[PDB]
């Protein structure tokens, strides 16, 4: 019953923590009613506001030691720090503020409950530490009180009740109050009394060479200082920053301001030191996307009211080029890393037009390029602009290679649609025919590609660099002769390394290059070389990356005689994957070895093995193990109450990885008690139980099916409706 | 989800060999069609047999995949399976190690776990005593285990059809066969057979034997041939489907890789002799591999509907069509709808002034659960949920039994058929899939094969036609099946299958009007003597190619069965006769020619009389000559019969149930073959007169025998040798009288004269 109750509360916690629901005012409520709806029979306790504090610190204490305690039967470059981050993001931020506005204010409570947890998980903690490295190591506990003291939470004096006996922290050196300090131009610490103006007032001073050139901390603007150390912020101030970055962000939208949210996107691409790790885990990802997306598609409306004939319209155009082209930039890098995905945002929203949309099918065509020109997709049943799809072809081509210059009339009468398809063809053509010998001279190429870096022609650039691994591993297993290949790395450095570049284009050219650098670290390793590397891991250590072996980018010198791994989940021989699903089943079934409660390496295993084979391996293989050895934790084999139990550990888990929402629990309701629903989760198991349970009942009236048969296969289905019935999700 | 594609393997022969996943002592089960009364038919026992690794001196495990060795021109007898460990076990039937046996007999080759050589005979389980083996479950999927298995072929080359058309200037149907070089990758004569395996982490496999030694050698690689093992061991293939390319030496692996999410391809290259110049140096064939190519998969529709990949079937496509790139059918669902989109991509090459083209797309009404590709027919099969199955041409991809309908009939060629099923011959209603552990189209599509769960044998369901009382339809329907057993005979297949579909609709037509089934057999065998480019009709020269053609075989056989009902009916007799009198041939002259050939070994090994090898020589010689004296016996026998019906014949020439012997006199080359037995018969008792055996006058009661039952028979031999020869006369100048090609047939099968010639009987 306890077991039950802790087991489902740390899986509860970890899937609400992944599913970014922090921020939902019905965390405490859900919470709370936790142990009601576990418990089919009435529980009507009053649980008092202490009690739900200390169950939530408790909880999240040990769910985080078990996250860091089942990390050393990993594989040890199965890499994935998303969780982890996300896990010191909220045990750091938002609980402190749960404590600030839920609590009584009680320093007794917090006492307690930092006192009642047991030795394991400091000594745990402690040896990591250790082999991972005295050095000052401080755990998760001091940055806990830290953020209470700002809040004015607890006095001073807490903090040395729990210090280790022999060291103690000065009371004055500690921060007690929650207004933002800014170190100005001559040192002072300047104090931010209000932080939308300060923002607004930055931003429009801001310059966008100050973003990966100025290393140093010491500049000059205020607001990139807040970057490189955003680690140090006050617990309640974040919320409102983050809260800032919205309202500016949504009314840009309306007024059409272009100058505003290029150079905000710039700011929350790079991720300096985790900057955009934390603007997810305020705001949901869904909202962000929704206005982000109609920016991309209501764009169209906005040249239809605009004509070129003043001097501020080449301004504007490169104002509106870089506002459209980092708009872009901004959802590569969430759909990538991240693990968002564009298809699903316009099912849930039905103001957004699917059949009509252009980023949709842009995302998933990203690294493939089409060998036909087309203006326009949907009327390919047409001839007329096919005519002139070659027109431009040849006017582009001739321009910016024979002229040398880019008239301004085909940049007024080409849209930047066009132009995100013509920039990959065109470099596709030359370097194909360079590789072949088609083209012989290089020096007239190099100035050539230099045009491609002008502040119009920047958003041509992000198809570039996908195509490339492509076009590289092909390159990479044929044979190419050194002066063909020493071509294409001169053709190639150009885009890397470029002589000079713009005060607009230098922070793009960049970003652009951070997106899909690791797959091409991968393959040019494998080979004026070592220059694209050197460029490669210079534009790789502006920030950190998630999910990456640091032995890979730091390979220079460092020989560990272990074979890296450039992916997040990598497998060996010694450990195949029979081993980890053998201990699955162990797990599954006895819940034994220690690769549970980490949904990271069991996520990406479910996909690896796909849903149906996953779950046809263990249904029908419980069977065997069931009939042999017997039900675990009872001594006696009597009854079915005992495996009653079991299974439902099995059931519960496979609801969480279906349902992500909550309002989505009362639709799927009504799609077992039986066309939206369906769409927005293809691969759920609840499409499969439920596919089959009609196909199986049609064979009923036909009598192709035993009765027993039939009658054993709705058993699966309706435990898992019950559950899904007297749960709230 | 996804059901057994390749659990049953229908061999060329006609062995069904499926997987056995309830017999707790047996794995694998073999059966085979017979028939019953010469009008039903039924099943084959099943032979039972227990496959485990450890056979070569105990738990077994699950068999998951079963593949004969029919692909192309092979001979269809080395059965190899692969089981859920990953070990590929090779059976040989058909060859024990010191002698021949039949078909339903096994034999090991050599086990894979290493690889050794091993030779046992394999015996039945019920037969064996009860052994100690238990079924272990192989619940894991290793990082051995198969995906997709797939067999090399030789430098031989098949010759099938393609398709006929409906010659409206002479109202027949009219055929053309075109031969189909070997594309892909083949193995040499001199390396006795060669298989690929791809296994589900990557890791390739390439088994082959030399013809000239028993050892076995296997070369093994991986996919993804990168500097880490960390990268080596992570490939775990979704689909791994291997189709041949026009390219030398060259196969599409074409993969899904969900680490990726990407349909990446791959090339394979192997050189067979890797050193010409030393032909005597039998090297190992030597293995590469080359990236091309890898795409993202399409999210959504046109209307805006999402898209999930159900299967990626690749067809194996040769030179002959129009654009030889293999076509990738990315199979997609539209959830909450009916509707299924197939959308169909080919590779072609990059072309200045790889890439993947979009052709079209093509909606179905019903999801599928199962696709099947046809072997030398180019059919893609959708098993649709409701039972019902539409096969689609590789041509054009139009409905085969629709394709009449919608034909555009005005043209040169009209009325274009392909299989039986263009005519309209529909399967009823299939049994559910979820209740069937798997289904598997017959090889000429007339049947479907269903395995139930609660049925302990193999189920069978025949095409049905509704509209079998339109007399009309008769002229295309024969038509249509006589060019499903052309097809056949080009690919060796059996063909078992097509015969009980045949007899169905003649059976609900002998129901009604017992006159109208008669003249549909007739109609429907006169097709095939065109299809093949045979004529009965043809001056006497032709006529010796056909008594040793294999097809009389299998073409008088189909009226064996389509006419079984029929009782007290001569359309089956006069076949048999005919049929047994080929038996009767090779009985005389079979053995005509072996004993020619025992006269000149007497002359050229008389020097040696005390050596211990002629004493067996001489033993052998006067031997065979009695084991021929049974087969006299019937040989006598069987003219006295004709005979007798002669005289019973002459006082009642209205008794319509004794018109066989017409159609034997009749028959135009069972006259000269008659007379050529009575040739060499003749021929033999000569030689055997002017060579008897003198050394051991113990020896010659078989020879004195032979020249006893010649002259001891009640009719002489000699003035029945003037019967038959008058006849040929007789029957070929009625030829120029009149000219008509409809009485060769006449007197060949229909065992009849026409009543246009009503005074021809009379003759006789």
């Amino acid at each position: 019953d306890m077991k039950l109750l802790r087991y489902y509360k740390n899986i509860w916690l970890n899937n609400k923590i992944i599913n970014w629901e922090i921020s939902n005012p019905d965390f405490l409520s859900k919470y709370s009613a936790i142990t009601s709806s576990i418990f089919q029979e009435s529980f009507n306790s009053v649980q008092n506001l202490d009690q739900l504090l200390t169950d939530l610190i408790e909880t999240s204490f040990t769910c985080f030691a078990q996250f860091v305690s089942n990390k050393q039967y990993h594989q040890a470059n199965s890499n994935l720090t998303l969780l982890e981050r996300k896990w010191v993001i909220f045990i750091t931020k938002h609980l402190p503020l749960l404590i600030l506005e839920n609590s009584s204010r009680s320093p007794r409570v917090v006492t307690n409950a930092l006192d009642n947890i047991d030795e394991k998980v400091v000594k745990a903690i402690r040896i990591y530490f250790t082999e991972k490295d005295p050095s000052t190591s401080l755990d998760i506990r001091h940055d806990f009180i830290k953020g209470l003291i700002m809040l004015n939470l607890q006095p001073a004096s807490v903090i040395n009740n729990y210090l280790r006996e022999d060291q103690m922290i000065d009371t004055s050196i500690l921060p007690t109050r929650d207004d933002l300090f800014v170190r100005n131009l001559q040192g002072i610490q300047e104090v931010v009394h209000n932080t939308n103006s300060f923002i607004i007032s930055s931003l429009d001073t801001l310059e966008l060479e100050s973003i990966t050139e100025s290393i140093t901390h010491d500049s000059s603007n205020g607001l990139f200082q807040v970057l490189h150390n955003f680690e140090s912020v006050a617990p309640t101030k974040q919320r409102e920053i983050v809260k800032a970055f919205l309202s500016i962000f949504e009314d840009a939208i309306k007024e059409l301001n272009y100058n505003r949210i290029a150079k905000i996107c710039a700011l929350l691409f790079f991720n300096f030191s985790h900057s955009l790790t934390t603007i997810l885990s305020f705001s949901s990802p869904a909202a962000l996307m929704k206005t982000l997306i109609k920016f991309v598609d209501l764009s169209r409306n906005g040249r239809n009211g605009s004509n070129g004939n003043d001097e501020s319209s080449e301004y504007e155009t490169i104002n509106i080029s870089l506002s459209f082209s980092w708009a872009i930039l901004l959802i590569i890098n969430l759909t990538q890393t991240y693990g968002i995905s564009v298809v699903d945002v316009a099912l849930k929203y039905p103001e957004l037009s699917i059949k009509n949309s252009f980023i949709i099918n842009f995302i998933s065509n990203l690294p493939n390029v089409s060998d036909k020109y087309y203006l326009e997709e949907s009327n390919v049943n047409d001839s007329d602009m096919l005519t002139k799809s070659h027109n431009t072809v040849q006017s582009w081509l001739c321009d910016l290679f024979v002229n040398g210059s880019i008239t301004d009339q085909l940049i007024q009468n080409i849209e930047t649609r066009q132009l995100a398809n013509l920039i990959p063809f065109i470099v596709k053509q030359v370097l194909l025919s360079v590789e072949i010998g088609v083209l012989t001279d290089i020096s007239s190429l190099i100035g050539g590609f230099e045009y491609f870096l002008q502040p119009l022609l920047l958003v041509g650039l992000i198809k570039t660099f996908y195509w490339l691994e492509q076009f590289l591993s092909c390159v990479k297993n044929d044979t190419i002769s050194e002066d063909i290949l020493q071509g294409i790395f001169n053709l190639l450095n150009t885009l890397f390394n470029p002589v000079t570049l713009n005060e607009d284009s230098k922070a793009f050219h960049t970003a652009v290059l951070r997106l899909n650098a690791i797959p091409l670290l991968k393959v040019l390793r494998k080979f004026n070389l070592e220059p694209l590397i050197a460029k490669l891991v210079a534009v790789l250590n502006v920030s950190p990356v998630y999910d990456v072996d640091p032995r890979i980018i730091n390979s220079e010198n460092d020989y560990s005689r272990k074979q890296l791994g450039y992916g997040k989940f990598l497998i060996l021989n010694e450990n195949p994957i029979n081993k980890i699903m053998t201990n699955q089943i162990n797990s599954f079934w006895s819940l034994h070895s220690s690769t549970y409660y980490n949904l990271d390496y069991l996520f990406e295993l479910i996909e690896l093995v796909t849903p149906k084979s996953f779950l046809f391996d263990v249904l029908k293989t419980l069977e065997y193990k069931l009939a042999t050895y017997g039900v675990p934790g009872s001594e006696n084999k009597r009854g079915s109450l005992d495996s009653e139990h079991v299974f439902d550990y099995f059931f519960y888990f496979l609801v969480l990885y279906d349902v992500k929402t909550a309002e989505e629990a009362s639709q799927l309701i009504e799609y077992m008690e039986n066309n939206k629903i369906s769409i927005l989760k293809r691969h759920s198991f609840a499409v499969l139980l439920h596919e089959r349970k009609l196909l199986n009942d049609l064979a009923l009236e036909n009598g192709e099916i035993t009765k027993t048969e039939n009658e054993k296969f709705i058993s699966y289905h309706d435990k898992y409706l019950c559950m899904l019935k007297t749960c709230v999700f | 989800m996804m059901l057994g594609e390749h659990l049953m393997s229908w061999s060329k022969t006609g062995i069904i060999a499926y997987s056995d996943s309830q017999s707790s002592n047996a794995n694998i089960c073999l059966t085979f069609l017979e028939s019953i009364n010469g009008i039903n038919w039924r099943f084959h026992t099943p032979q039972k047999y227990v496959l485990h690794p450890q056979l070569h001196e105990q738990f077994f495990y699950n068999i998951s995949s079963i593949h004969w060795n029919n692909w192309f021109s092979l001979p269809g007898d080395m059965l190899a399976v692969c089981d859920e460990l990953g070990n590929m076990t090779m059976l040989i039937t058909g060859q024990r190690p010191d002698r021949a046996t039949t078909y339903e007999k096994l034999t090991m080759v050599f086990q894979d776990n290493k690889i050794y050589n091993h030779v046992m005979p394999l015996k039945p389980v019920d037969k064996l005593k009860p052994m100690n083996i238990e079924r272990k479950q192989t619940r894991k999927e290793y990082n051995t285990s198969i995906l997709e298995f797939r067999w090399l072929t030789s430098s031989k080359s098949v010759i099938v059809s393609q398709f006929c058309a409906f010659d409206s200037s002479s109202n027949t149907y009219r055929s053309r066969a075109q031969q189909v070089p070997p594309y892909g990758v083949y193995h040499p004569p001199f390396i006795k057979y060669a298989c690929l395996a791809i296994r589900k982490n990557g890791q390739i496999d390439f088994w082959y034997q030399f013809s000239n030694s028993k050892d076995h050698k296997k070369i093994t690689l991986q996919l993804l041939d990168t500097s880490n093992q960390r990268f080596k061991d992570l490939q775990w293939l979704e689909f791994a489907r291997i189709t041949p390319m026009n390219d030398d030496q060259c196969m599409l692996i074409t993969t899904y890789s969900k680490l990726s999410k990407n349909i990446s391809f791959y090339k394979l290259h192997v050189n067979w002799n890797l050193n010409a110049t030393k032909p005597n140096v039998l090297n190992d064939p030597s293995l590469k591999i080359q990236f091309i190519l890898s795409t993202t998969l399409d999210p959504t529709d046109d209307e805006g509907h999402v898209l999930k990949l159900e299967n990626l079937h690749v067809v194996s496509k040769s030179s002959i069509e129009k654009d030889p790139s293999p076509e990738i059918l990315v199979l997609y669902n539209v959830c909450d709808t009916s509707k299924s989109l197939v959308k169909r991509y080919r590779l072609a090459p990059t072309q200045l002034s790889y890439n993947l083209r979009r052709h079209s797309d093509i909606v179905l009404d019903k999801k599928v659960t199962l696709i099947t590709s046809e072997m030398f027919d180019a059919f893609v099969s959708f098993y649709f949920e409701d039972g019902t199955i539409e096969s689609y041409n590789q041509n054009d991809w139009k409905l085969e039994t629709e394709r009449l309908i919608s034909q555009s009939q005005l043209g040169k060629f009209k009325n274009i058929i392909a299989s039986p099923l263009s005519a309209g011959f529909n399967y009823g209603k299939l049994p559910l899939p979820p209740s069937v552990e798997w289904m598997k189209v017959s090889p000429s599509m007339c049947g479907v094969i269903v395995k139930q769960y609660n049925k302990k044998w193999p189920q069978f369901y025949a095409a049905v036609q509704k509209n079998y009382a339109d007399p009309e339809k008769d002229s295309i329907n024969a038509t249509a099946l006589a060019f499903g057993y052309v097809k056949s005979l080009h690919k060796q297949i059996s063909a078992e299958d097509l015969t009980i579909a045949a007899k169905t609709h003649i059976l609900r037509i002998s129901f009604l009007d017992r006159k109208r089934a008669k003249e549909f057999i007739t109609t429907l065998l006169k097709s095939l003597y065109s299809f093949f480019n045979i004529s009965p009709d043809a001056p006497k020269e032709i006529m010796d190619k056909i008594i040793t053609s294999r097809p009389l075989q299998k073409i008088m056989l189909l009226q064996l069965e389509l006419g079984s009902c029929f009782s007290q009916e001569n359309i089956e007799e006069m076949a048999r006769v005919i049929l047994y009198l080929k038996n009767v041939l090779f009985a005389f002259n079979g053995v005509a020619r072996n004993f020619h050939f025992a006269i000149e070994q007497i002359s050229n090994n008389s020097n040696q009389q005390q050596n211990p090898k002629l004493f067996q020589t001489i033993f052998s010689k006067q031997d065979l000559i009695h084991s021929l004296i049974p087969v006299a016996k019937w040989f006598v026998k069987f003219i006295t019969y004709l005979t007798q019906e002669i005289l019973i014949l002459i006082n009642d020439p209205t008794n319509k149930e004794y018109t066989l012997v017409h159609g034997i006199f009749g028959a135009k080359m069972s006259r000269t073959l008659i007379l050529s037995i009575l040739n060499e018969i003749k021929k033999v008792t000569q030689i055997v007169a002017k060579f008897p055996e003198t050394s051991y006058p113990i020896l010659n009661e078989s020879s004195t025998f032979l020249k006893l039952v010649l002259s001891e028979s009640p009719v002489d031999f000699e003035k029945f040798e003037t019967f038959l020869v008058d006849v040929n006369n007789k029957f070929i100048a009625l030829c120029e009288q009149q000219p008509s090609q409809e009485r060769e047939f006449s007197l060949l099968v229909k065992a009849e004269i026409p009543p246009e010639y009503a005074k021809v009987g009379d003759f006789l």
